[PDB]
């Protein structure tokens, strides 16, 4: 019985080993919007007689 | 066809860690199954017929 306790404690220590890490790489990334129209900013000014 | 199979059970083994440490845990359970953990003396002398 006391041997099972000693053997169990050793197995607990051996099981404390770490395997790996996992993380997401998202820094520096931004979403993109879509502009549907082109701004021209033009107006045609014409006289009444058209000259 | 016939065969003789010895069934000592199934014991899971985990990889990546020391095997000897897992064997020690299973050793006490195996001894419990065979009834040899505690001090014993075998009496099988009367298990016979003529």
């Amino acid at each position: 019985e006391d041997m099972a306790k000693i053997y169990g404690a050793v197995a607990a220590v051996s099981k404390n080993v770490n395997s790996s890490v996992t993380y997401e790489v998202k820094r520096g990334t931004h979403e993109l919007i879509k502009v549907p129209t082109i701004p021209h900013n033009l107006v045609l000014i014409q006289s009444d007689n058209g000259k | 066809h016939a065969l003789i199979k010895e069934d000592l059970g199934q014991w899971p083994v985990e990889t990546g860690i020391s095997l000897v440490n897992q064997a020690g845990v299973f050793a006490v359970q195996l001894a419990n199954k065979l009834g040899i953990d505690k001090p014993f003396v075998l009496d099988a002398g009367s298990n016979y017929f003529t």
